[PDB]
RNA sequence: CGGGCCCCGAACGGCGGCCCGACAAUAAAAACAAAUGGAGUAAGAAUGAUCAGAA
């Protein structure tokens, strides 16, 4: 499970990525993923903000990666 | 400063344009994005690098048969995403919209059916038109704004078209092209930016292939900026070079202070 | 997965124009790049990531056989 | 997995950092951290509201605190 | 498994007037009477089936303090 | 998975005809009688047979009590 | 009702069904959405009907922007 | 007008509405009649209030 | 229309039932009504003040009377 | 039209001094000059023209008697 | 209503005008109507006439 | 007729878009530009588009000389 | 009955020792708004702070000196909560707020703005922050009272010899210009001005001896509420007490009462 | 049941046809702590070269 999920995600961490985060409700948050796991991510912001995945609706970073 | 250019320019067939020297003048010619209308070309050859522009993303939706439609556009920075879908047979089987995202403002190319061709190209222009009222009473709902690069083929009003008397015939200014447009302009809200900055006549946009029209400047401002009434207090300046033309409609750009991002 | 893999597959297979709905009633433009249990991969400008449990639904723009 | 969320919830609770959750619906809490668990998470505050797992979207802390 | 069995346990043993919010923003009232690893039922005037995947937190109207 | 108050409460609410109102979690009230459940399903019997998904459903409110076994 | 410029206004406030927050004379606020209109009342639906009537209407602020 | 329907469909079921006046004190009790100019409030004195001062009228029932 | 008021007032007068005409600005006006037209009533106060009907808000009267 | 119009002419012709006060409660004072469907004229010291839709009551110093 | 108005306005008499609200307003009468009064201090400071309770002008006429 | 005073003034300066502070007659003051106006209803566009009825507007006070 | 009381302590040591703590408790209130308390919240945590009968919520500011805010209630609040988000609101817990049933009230203390040109360039920034962060508390329903000393005079009538204190910071007219927006455009009114439109009351005036004597007072002090409270306003009052604080206590009513 | 729509009488009434009463869908809002006081409150233009006011 997650073989598409982990390979991503780790990619964004590593390029350290400013990615912005749109929640179910439409808020959209920001800063870079600092860490994750499997329910959880953090964002590297000034906040050191930690949002679940299970209310993470789409992460859409600010420019184009390589698939690793 | 924040200044934000829109260049629109319905080609009718970016070749001609090209070799007329259109595309090195828009890469010379400053412009954040230009909304280049009616390719007449297929995204295949708008794919070749002589037609993508440094500096600027090229994205282009053309229609099933090339000659018959297509629309592309340019974008200096990379947008937020861009869209290429309208839900009309008329529309999506035509490649005639593309529409592309920014921060709170949305620049669409629109290219609608000329008509002048055949009574059909009328009833598809007559289909078209509905469909796309009915798609503007549904976007109307939506909080971002809008901006709609659209060469409609339609005449507004007296100031917009010379011997409105003789060319209440001609396909662009008839009654009911009138009635569709002023409601767009009207009831839905949605406004213009020559007509915001300039109430003055003498102002088209295309115009026959005879010269004597040329001349005359018996020409139709078949091409607006069709803006959400919001950006309408935002419209800084507009014009309408009539000499640098390179096909029957001529290069309409557009300042405004809004800054995208 | 029964019958939604083949038809996501389907999908990437001709890279056919899809458009994702959220649950809170948005719609995404786009192609299906790839997928897998819980997320979908739709390329459109940057490669944006959607997690399965927040779709509605996944409405081809042309039609599509399985 | 979960092998980030316990440490940092344990911190959370440990050091007492009055942390601001904010519900899916848009609603915003304050109060330090009680205690925590699977699906359900206690709260410090004037009340000790239970708040489940599932329905938590973001655990900001006032002040960022080490991992 | 560990913190929920009990708190709501102590809950409906003290049969406390609580008033549970649920995530679409609804407030409700009444006593704990029933609790499931799915559902919870909640009495007031007539008795009204709660689902667990509803909730947004559970408020007790009088402080409380684990076993 | 082998719970103890769902099946019997949603059987008592089918076989003894109580009209029954339902709230979704999007807040809107649907209104009938219980005609059969399952783990993931509950078909409500309002003229029409309309299948509520359970993790749609918010609050089960019955129109009058019901004793407990 | 010579121009009414109110009627359009109203059209598009209760068609998209917008959060409105008509405020009153007295100093009071009332939250929902226009859900119709006459010459001298306004039905706001918030849980249940409100009669607010047009005279001791101060200002209508709708919270969402309504292109017009 | 709608103001009809509300007020007769009011007094029909005899709904406990709380009525606002443009002063802001807060009433309460059924409707007995209506028309046009007056409201016959059914509280236990039956208060009459004019048209030309109200504010808005409730139900504290769905 | 205005076919309510007309005998509502006209019986509070014939009766001369104590009424306690509440103005908008919550000020209290115990009298009888003397009489009553279009735009105006007259109390029955030992000055007999003449009343505006657009000022005027309620019309209470002490004992309840029948219609 | 039956009871204002005649009070107010009696009013003007015995040069009863009135005390009126405004809806806010302000208290005048003045003699009734002359009247008018919409306004009037307050002569006390200066005469100043108040609106009738301001008049929350008319007070007469003295007791009046109809006609 | 209209006579005692126009001649203020005319005579060019310093009115001031008590609001509704009680504010005490200062200043000429520049143009009036049905609905709307021009009160002209240093700015056209527009009055309605529903919200006018007192008129009092600084010698009689 | 009614507005032969009323109108011209607003439409001057609705056109001039001169800023405008409107008083109510509670007293709460409400500065901002005048977009639009009618028979009863006038549009003041500021943060927020607000809606002012002209029957619980005191006094308009335009900030320079019209 | 619902009393509030405003008393910008400008430190609660100083206020021990003037006897501001006798004062509250003899004063029968149902919510206390102290301001700058100048010290940690554990400080707040001596017992002498706590009056008797009332509960004790206080947040410090980074640097104790800086600033701190307090409350004391009669009634267990529903809840607290504290800054806004801002550098310049949470740094120095310069906002701390209470929730009870239909109203909330919150402590506001801005930065005096008078000490120097950086404090008038921080009191800008948090001032366009805070009016930003009540366009975001529009339609939010729930009722509010942000009592609070803004350092800042709305009109002439709030202080007199107006003509040398225009340039002096406090009545600039950016200042002025903001809480006029924050006041007539959003609705927000004030119980005192509504209750009685009387000049000559001011709050904050200078310790010096020749300004108390000719009454050189500078209001400071708002009962900035929501317009759903503006028509519960009973009566405001400022005493004049004998130099108990820079920021005379200001104590007003309300009809309206609260509850859990 | 009751709102929105068109249809029809003489700015003013109202009746039939209907639809819906859960938006064939916001490219997304650094966050919705949770949906009767009452007999009545109005301090001073740093100065018209000169104001008679009626049935």
């Amino acid at each position: 499970g997650h073989s598409l999920q982990d390979p991503y995600l780790n990619t964004l961490r590593k390029e350290r990525v400013p990615v912005s985060i749109y929640l179910v409700n439409g808020i959209k948050l920001q800063g870079q993923i600092e860490s994750f796991d499997q329910f959880v991510i953090l964002l590297k912001n000034t906040v050191s903000q930690m949002v679940y995945k299970h209310a993470i609706s789409t992460v859409v970073p600010s420019r184009p990666v390589r698939l690793p | 400063g924040p200044a934000m250019r829109i260049i629109s320019v319905n080609v009718n067939g970016i070749q001609a344009a090209a070799e007329r020297g259109l595309l090195s003048w828009l890469q010379a010619q400053n412009a954040d994005v230009i909304c280049l209308q009616d390719t007449r070309a297929s995204a295949f050859d708008l794919d070749d690098p002589s037609f993508q522009l440094d500096g600027y993303f090229l994205y282009a939706c053309d229609a099933e048969l090339p000659e018959q439609g297509g629309v592309a556009l340019y974008s200096r920075l990379q947008p937020k995403a861009v869209i290429s879908g309208l839900g009309f047979e008329t529309a999506d089987r035509y490649g005639r919209y593309l529409q592309a995202d920014f921060d709170k403002v949305s620049i669409a190319t629109l290219l609608l059916p000329s008509g002048q061709s055949g009574d059909e190209s009328l009833n598809q222009k007559f289909k078209f038109m509905d469909d796309f009222t009915h798609y503007l009473s549904k976007q109307r709902r939506k909080r971002r704004e809008y901006i709609y690069c659209g060469s409609l083929y339609v005449a507004h009003q007296k100031m917009d078209v010379k011997n409105w008397r003789e060319c209440q015939q001609m396909p662009g200014f008839l009654a009911p092209e009138r009635a569709w447009l002023d409601e767009v302009f009207g009831n839905l809200g949605y406004a213009d930016a020559l007509r915001e900055v300039s109430r003055e006549g003498d102002q088209f946009s295309w115009w026959p292939d005879s010269e004597q029209a040329e001349m005359l400047n018996l020409g139709w401002r078949f091409d607006y900026q069709v803006l959400t009434p919001g950006l309408r207090r935002f419209v800084r300046n507009a014009k309408l070079p009539r000499q640098p033309r390179f096909s029957q409609h001529a290069p309409l750009i557009v300042d405004y202070d809004w800054q995208l991002s």
